[PDB]
RNA sequence: GCCUUUUUAUU
């Protein structure tokens, strides 16, 4: 999106925020994974940030997210 | 659906080209790279738009940034090619949270030459001006008050603003120019 | 061939308020963004009729510094609010406006009479016997010429165009013309630039 | 010619060799873009005339056109240190690097952050500054001149012809191997233009 | 000098001039010194520099 | 609220033009008069030359036997060339010029609908007596400029479709008509000569009407 | 299909 400081209060680190939000991408790109933001005509970079601007998507909470998809 | 045929598709630019190209290219983002990286900010990532013209269009407030200015340097530029390092370029090497610069506590996002000369014709005082000493109802009137041709640009007039930290108002001495920056500036 | 030209969609339409308003043309030509939204912005500006105050007839009050008693407003703060009401009138051109307060109170244009077809369609704004006369104006005078309050008779308050690059799929550098505005509420933003085009296009008339 | 110069600015183009200086003086009977010859007056000969052949629209060093226009109408005479013919990017014995353009030292809505130039499009439309770039595509035939590959632009020989409108990504001199495979050259891709000239020497094209 | 041969044209003898704006209309409120200065396009161009 | 009248047109040469409009009210002659300084510079119709194809030579380059003006100064001539067509928008016209003499615009055979303005435009000088030149010169009517990038001997050239060059309008006094905020228009237009100065205002004028219809659909 | 020197040129 425009910026990223939205994303950012919620994880802190920024590095932290890369690889939760490139864990959430690849789940979009090839696993389904439709999201819980409304979807647009922009790429899966911007979803992968809005779901943080909120705070629905967290490094956290993604892992218990993986092993819910592994008990399926 | 191959690859023999899409090189064909491609060679032969034809209208359905370059709508397929602008849903690639609306959010990716785009190393800018100058030749000569003495700084940190010689690597800065955009989020382009097709245009025409086989140059790239350097944005003038990172343009102090790269510290290298227009007289015909040629400079390279990069993309991204995955996902984990496309948002590496949107939240670390994006011109918009590149602000302050790592050197100093001064921002590297600053006015070197033109916007700052447009800043600073409006920000000025001047005595006998057209409209001098008439009252206005807000900073956006200062819009309709310059466009419209009546009164100059530096007019000593006394505008009605909003500050915030909530709002306060006051009547205080404020130019024809400084009151077109009352709607650019943030409430805060 | 020549005579075809590029006709914008209007999709972008969006309000963010009941005033304020940002439009979007696209696509046009190449040179066309620019020249149709500067010359409908000189026009809402300066070449468009409106309503507002004129005169202000305060008891008491002869010259621009004064002080009222009873009431928590100054001179300097009563007709710089008046120069900005959300006033209307549609049977004649010129009518007067009266307004009566009593005891100690905020005054607001809620409270005021209409006298007739005068409308007022911002009533929480903050504006005694107070004697006011509202004419019909084109674009916008100042008070030192008139040598007595300046009058906002242009019903827009501030509008600004922008021009950015538009792909028509078969050629390049189009223009692609954004309009923001924000007006008082009198008529519609929407309207505003409908308003602003049939005025262009009576002046147009007798060359077509 | 530049608005604004020198007194030295006539005297670069008449000690260039690329822009033709008359030997001897006199008066013209012939004025070509290919070659104009001059007749010598009684005093400058020694007989005959002499003759000189522009240069035209040939390759230099740099991939750049080098043509030698004519300055003189027919009639004219011109003594010995006169011009007969300007060089390229010179006219009537003045060195003309560039265009004498309307340039308002302003900002315009941007496009002026740092010194770059905002242009006209009446200078697109004039061509005051559009050049012409002459490149080179050598083939070095180890390998037939036959086009034989397992188009338009060839006259039935291999060798594209004079004043083909070539585009970046065709065949342009026809290279194979004896073997077949085709393993020879082709035009890269932004520098579409027609031919000058091609210079075969050591079939029907040579 | 130049100023002296500014005199003998038809425009006046100051530098600048007063002159409209192309995509507003609106005369400029500083004069901006146009002129015919000397430009050359150099050999550095974007279709063998890309 | 006053429509404006092309009242007078007065043209000192077929080049320059100048034309009258009033009457027009107080800051609206900033308006309407950078209105139609736009569209007239932005898309107008003009004759200009797109494809020449010459017997003899192929390419735009190589110089011609016979000529003294190199061949790529003989399409700039062509481009400074003012034609008017009436009813077909592609034409095709022939120099055919032998012997002596500079070729000028005037010795171009033109047909009843293709009009030349102006005859001492020089195309190129001819040197030699036996040699002559003969071109096939194509004419499209256009709008705006088109480069030459966007058939071997048919050498491609840019095609300038702009008729006019530079338009000149200023506010002035006009009379009072018992009416205040009321000035004078006037454009002076300084054309090629392909179109009529009265109909230049009013051919701008129809495509600034329709492309204002889109503001009445919002 | 390249590689290395040298020269010119750019930031
Ligand atoms: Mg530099």
């Amino acid at each position: 999106r425009v910026t990223v400081q939205d994303a950012v209060e919620k994880i802190g680190n920024r590095f932290d925020l890369v690889l939760v939000a490139a864990r959430r991408a690849r789940q979009m790109q090839v696993g389904g994974k439709d999201p819980l933001v409304p979807e647009e005509n922009d790429k899966t970079t911007v979803i992968a940030l809005r779901e943080i601007e909120e705070g629905l998507i967290n490094n956290q909470i993604l892992d218990v997210r993986e092993r819910q998809e592994q008990q399926e | 659906t191959t690859i023999k045929a899409a090189k064909k598709m491609v060679e032969r630019e034809e209208a359905v080209v370059w709508d397929i190209l602008d849903e690639v290219i609306r959010e990716h983002p785009v190393l800018l790279n100058r030749a000569p990286t003495l700084h940190r900010l010689g690597i800065q990532a955009f989020e382009p738009v097709l245009i025409e013209g086989k140059a790239i269009q350097l944005h003038p407030l990172v343009c102090a940034a790269y510290n290298a200015d227009f007289d015909g340097d040629q400079m390279a530029v990069h993309v991204p090619l995955t996902l984990e390092a496309q948002l590496e370029a949107r939240a670390l090497m994006m011109s918009t949270n590149n602000i302050l610069s790592p050197a100093n506590g001064e921002p590297i996002i600053v006015p070197s030459q033109d916007v700052v000369l447009g800043l600073y014709y409006m920000t000025r005082d001047c005595v006998n001006a057209k409209g001098e000493g008439m009252v206005l109802t807000g900073p956006k009137e200062a819009e309709r008050l310059y466009r419209s041709g009546l009164a100059s640009l530096h007019a000593r007039v006394k505008v009605r603003i909003t500050e915030y930290e909530v709002a306060k108002t006051s009547l205080k001495d404020t130019t024809v120019g400084r009151a077109i920056l009352w709607m650019i500036v943030p409430k805060g | 061939s020549v005579t075809e030209f590029l006709k914008p969609r209007l999709v972008d339409i969006e309000q963010v308020s009941s005033t304020h308003a940002k439009v979007t043309l696209e696509p046009l030509e190449r040179g066309f963004g620019h020249t149709l939204g500067n010359a409908l912005r000189r026009i809402l500006l300066s070449s468009m009729p409106g309503c507002a105050v004129t005169e202000v007839e305060i008891d008491g009050v002869l010259h621009e510094y004064s002080t009222k008693e009873g009431v928590q407003e100054d001179i300097l703060e009563i007709l710089l609010n008046l120069k900005g009401l959300a006033v209307r009138v549609q049977g004649k051109d010129e009518v007067i406006l009266t307004l009566n307060k009593s005891g100690i109170g905020p005054v607001t244009a809620a409270d005021i009479t209409h006298d007739g077809d005068v409308e007022i369609v911002k009533p929480q704004h903050v504006i005694i016997s107070m004697r006011i006369k509202v004419q019909r104006g084109r674009g916008y005078v100042p008070a030192s010429t008139r040598i007595l309050v300046d009058a906002c008779y242009s019903p827009v308050e501030r509008i600004a165009y922008n021009v950015e690059a538009a792909r028509v799929e078969q050629r390049t550098d189009l223009d692609k013309l954004v309009i923001e505005m924000e007006t008082n509420g009198t008529i519609d933003p929407e309207e505003a630039i409908r308003r602003a085009a049939t005025i262009l296009a009576e002046q147009l008339e007798a060359f077509v | 010619k530049p608005l604004v110069g020198t007194g030295m600015e006539r005297a670069v183009a008449v000690d260039s060799g690329v822009t033709a200086v008359a030997k001897r003086g006199g008066v013209v009977q012939y004025v070509d873009a290919s070659r104009i010859v001059i007749k010598v007056n009684e005093d400058e000969m020694y007989a005959g005339i002499d003759i000189y052949n522009l240069t035209k629209y040939t390759r230099s060093n740099q991939n750049t056109c080098i043509n030698q226009m004519p300055c003189v109408s027919l009639g004219e005479p011109v003594e010995r240190g006169d011009v007969l013919a300007d060089g390229p990017s010179t006219d009537l014995g003045e060195l003309a690097l560039g265009q004498n353009m309307r340039v308002a030292f302003m900002p315009w809505n941007g496009y002026n952050f740092e010194d770059s130039i905002l242009v006209s499009e009446r200078v697109v439309q004039e061509d005051r500054f559009t050049t012409i770039h002459i490149q080179e595509l050598a083939c070095v035939s180890r390998e037939e001149i036959t086009a034989d590959i397992p188009l338009s632009k060839l006259d039935e020989s291999g060798i594209v012809y004079i004043g083909a409108e070539v585009t970046g990504g065709d065949i342009l001199v026809g290279k194979v191997t004896p073997k077949v495979k085709d393993s020879s050259l082709r035009v890269p891709n932004g520098v579409s233009g027609t031919v000058i000239d091609v210079q075969v020497f050591t079939d029907k094209r040579a | 000098e130049i100023k002296e041969l500014l005199k003998l044209g038809d425009l006046p003898t100051s530098g600048q001039i007063r002159l409209y704006d192309g995509r507003t209309g609106e005369q400029f409120e500083r004069p901006v010194t146009v002129g015919y200065m000397y430009m050359l396009k150099l050999n550095h161009l974007v279709d063998d520099k890309m």
